[PDB]
């Protein structure tokens, strides 16, 4: 993977979410913004997970001076689109669509995958907030992570000359 | 490839003259090599806003430490197609009494023929068929290096005599100048017979040109130090 | 103090006149960083010509 | 005018005071926005009475925060290695220091140290 | 360049943005406000980059007294307009317009150009935030930079007089 | 290219360096070089609101050190196309007894002919065919540098005699003045016969012009210090 | 300048009373903020009764702390060689003492000695 001290969202989706929950058949989509288009990102068959950058930001010092430890922070959000499934008891009863949905399993498995990836590569994320909201028969579970890193100047080129030489003089 | 930046003959150079320095530049050379040298007259010809340099450069070679050679050189003549014979003992006047280990280096051998060295200072040179020109080959008599020149004739009358190339030389016509970037290029050839430790001096006289066709002369100096193993 | 005397104006005597700019990237040869420094040997003792003036009370 | 305050280059040379082996000069990077501080005059003063003053001898100090270079041991920053430092600001100023000695080491975390260099004299080169 | 300790927009757009990406043919347009007009600033062909001042502010001491080190802070933004291009996969496959766009290369090489310029002249900027947002077939990549400096008194004129000879009456 | 600024004599307020009276400006020069000098009278002529400078300048070169030459210079005459012969032995009156290494430097050879130096102070100058003018060449007798000028005539009567060019000279008409920027340009030529270590003085007299056509004269001085890297 | 209480130059010249060799005059540097202390009057006084005083003969004393110069042996400071000391303050005063003798040496660590010099008479110069 690129960026030895960091991850890009495609890598996040295909390495931390895809090897995780298998009932999504590898449908981990990276988008521009998780709310940029709701008419198109509501078509993929359930269940599917979106990953998109919320806002790129700093973590303290960010002046661009060739040597100042440019610190960075990207805020992205991971949303599960999962299908709620009512239970039927034969006796003629049902569970409403507004019943409680066990997300705790989802957070558990997501965090275990993240911990394993960190322990493999030494890259860790910050958990910020968790929001759950339903619509029709689909529940939206939106994790908002945050990741700090330092931007490594790339130019890293060759360097003018190579010195050597000497010569002196003691004038008048 | 050597690259030199010229004195701008402005002023700061050598604190005017107070300093002086101007010790001629250094050029390390190895016997047998043929290197290329470039000199950038920009720092001198850029303020002289005009038509840059001209193809009127001049060189001169003089030895400040030569160590005259022990073995002498030799010249021979033959016709086309006919084999040539020669000896290699009368070229080494030895003051002391010692043995003569004749040798022909495979690196600096002939170019259009084949030489079979005899057992006692003899050699047979078969020239290349269907060829007429000059040929050279460098012998190493007891370590001391010399050159042998052969002139093959086009069977009619005769060929003239080459000038027995010097230890250090600058090719006749392999110099050039780019008036767009003020750079002069030339070649520096060192004979395989140049003795290590010797020092020669090369002086370069380059003439620029103004906007109306007048001239501006500049002279610079370098020391070619014939060293061994680089 | 030991090797030479106090520089009157150190930002004039010292000068590290380089040429690196000329040197193009199409060649590697570095090393022309000539340095030119002034010199005024440490001042010493010399004629201390004295003028005694005898007198009395 | 007075172009933006801030540091541009920081050079450090380590010389172990036991085996006399030299490392550098290596560059470094500021860990934050703060800048190194200085004191050049080798003679501190003390407030006497009635306007007078006692001029005694003292040392030129320098406080400089840097990010630890992951190829130099941390001991070389904590005061187990003689250091020679050079700083150059944006406005053209440069501050050089030779035969420095890291005094009063402060506990660090392994990625950002604050060295209190003490030297005999610090030299300037007030911009052109 | 004017303003020895600063870089006005035009200079930013032509010296930092232009020698960067060659796919914008130098179409780094300096505008007054980034949203001053959305019907006019959407005619230039894709891709292209705008540069415009958001708001000018201070950085602490700001009094205007001839000698107080008047500090200033200009907050401007750089908006990329890059044409999204879908990937076609013969078999009736395509990638929707909401697929992820790699802004990282953009940020990287823009920062590189800024670093080279800072090294060339000693002028540094602050990064504040990065926002992306799409619309149809266009992705807007919005950087918000902030630049500190000190404003110099320009008047710098000739003196009132030149002193010399005074006067004296010690009656 | 030397670049000098003039003392503007505005208030003559130019804090002398206390010690360091010299007011002439220093100019280093090497034997054989031909350099260019630019002097900017802008500091003196710009307050004088008028039509700037004019090309009616004047120069003079009075020596300071001389170190009189050892070898004398020589002059010869010949017709067009006909080969010329000459000697080089009566041109070096030696006080002491030593040998005479006659030598013709390749850098300062002839310009419209060829010179074959004999074995002992003799030489044969073959001028280039279809040519009629003057030619020069600089010989080096025992290190001492002297010049020989030859005049080839178009077979009719005779050619006049050139003035035996001096150690330090300023070309006749190669100077110019730019009234738009108050800049005077001229050439400084040093013949190969210059002796290292000597000092000459060049005094320049430049005249500016007012709005009505009057004159404002300005005089400056320069010390030409002939330095040499050999 | 005026109003600066402090030392500027300290010259010491050692002469061995065994081999008659001479070393100096070598300059020295103050080790701390303490200044050399002096007493010029070569006559001590003692308080008798009713305003009188017994004026007896005594010596001229001097107390001088200096950093040992790493070329002169330590013994030359501990009272094994005759010393010729000469001090100058910042306000112009310069005090000279010739053929002194270090009396009652104190323990030292090798880098900062405190000499109690005794001599016949010290001269002052009283800046103009």
């Amino acid at each position: 993977l690129t960026y030895g001290n960091r991850v890009t969202l495609p890598e996040f989706a295909k390495y931390i979410v895809a090897p995780a929950f298998h009932e999504i058949e590898g449908r981990a989509i990276p988008v521009t913004g998780v709310d940029d288009d709701a008419s198109g990102t509501q078509a993929t068959k359930l269940p599917f997970v979106l990953v998109g950058l919320r806002q790129g930001d700093t973590s303290g010092p960010a002046t661009i001076a060739g040597n100042s430890t440019i610190n960075l922070r990207d805020d992205f959000i991971v949303e599960f689109n999962m299908k709620k499934e009512r239970y039927r008891d034969r006796k003629g009863g049902e569970t409403p669509f507004f019943s409680y949905y066990d997300y705790e399993s989802i957070r558990d498995r997501l965090f275990n995958s993240m911990i394993e990836f960190s322990g493999e590569h030494g890259i860790t994320f910050e958990f910020v907030s968790l929001d759950i909201s339903t619509e029709g028969d689909v529940v939206y579970i939106e994790f908002r992570f945050r990741q700090n890193y330092e931007w490594c100047e790339t130019v890293r080129e060759a360097d003018t000359t190579i010195e050597a030489g000497r010569f002196s003089i003691n004038l008048q | 490839m050597y690259f030199f930046s010229v004195d701008p003959r402005n002023g700061a150079s050598k604190s005017g003259d107070v300093c002086g320095s101007c010790c001629c530049e250094s050029i390390s050379a190895r016997p047998g090599e043929v290197n290329g040298v470039m000199v950038s007259y920009a720092a001198w010809s850029a303020p002289l806003r005009g038509h840059g340099l001209t193809n009127k450069t001049t060189f001169e070679i003089d030895g400040v430490s030569v160590t005259p050679p022990k073995v002498s050189n030799a010249f021979g003549r033959t016709k086309v197609g006919v084999v040539f014979e020669g000896t290699l003992s009368d070229l080494f006047p030895n003051p002391e009494g010692e043995q003569v280990e004749y040798e022909i280096s495979e690196l600096n051998g002939p170019s259009n023929g084949v030489v079979e060295l005899g057992a006692n200072g003899a050699f047979t040179y078969t020239p290349g068929a269907l060829f007429t020109g000059v040929d050279r080959f460098w012998f190493s008599i007891n370590g001391n290096i010399g050159e042998y020149v052969i002139s093959v004739d086009p069977t009619t009358s005769e060929l003239p005599q080459p000038p027995f190339t010097t230890p250090v030389y600058v090719p006749a016509a392999r110099r050039s100048v780019d008036p767009r970037t003020h750079v002069l290029k030339f070649v520096l050839g060192v004979s395989p017979a140049a003795i290590p430790g010797d020092v020669y001096r090369l002086t370069v006289r380059q003439v620029a040109i103004d906007c109306d066709g007048n001239e501006f002369v500049h002279i610079s100096c370098y020391d070619i130090s014939i060293g061994s193993c680089g | 103090g030991t090797l030479f005397s106090e520089f009157d104006n150190i930002n004039e005597d010292i000068q590290l006149l380089t040429d690196f700019e000329v040197q193009p990237k199409c060649v590697g040869q570095p090393g022309i960083f000539h340095l030119n420094m002034r010199y005024r040997p440490p001042v010493r003792g010399a004629r201390i010509n004295v003028n005694m003036a005898p007198a009395l009370f | 005018c007075n172009k933006q305050n801030g540091v541009k280059n920081i050079l450090i040379t380590f010389t172990d005071c036991d085996t006399q082996e030299v490392i550098g000069p290596i560059s470094h990077e500021q860990p934050d926005d703060t800048l190194p501080t200085y004191k050049n005059c080798a003679w501190t003063n003390t407030a006497l009475t009635n306007g007078y003053v006692q001029r005694s001898a003292s040392n030129a100090t320098m406080t400089l925060p840097v990010v630890r270079d992951l190829r130099v041991p941390l001991a070389f920053y904590q005061g187990c290695a003689q250091v020679d430092v050079q700083v150059e600001k944006f406005d053209g100023t440069v501050m050089t220091l030779t035969e420095g000695a890291v005094v009063e080491p402060e506990e660090s975390d392994g990625r950002s140290v604050t060295m209190n260099i003490v030297a005999s004299e610090i030299d300037e080169l007030l911009p052109p």
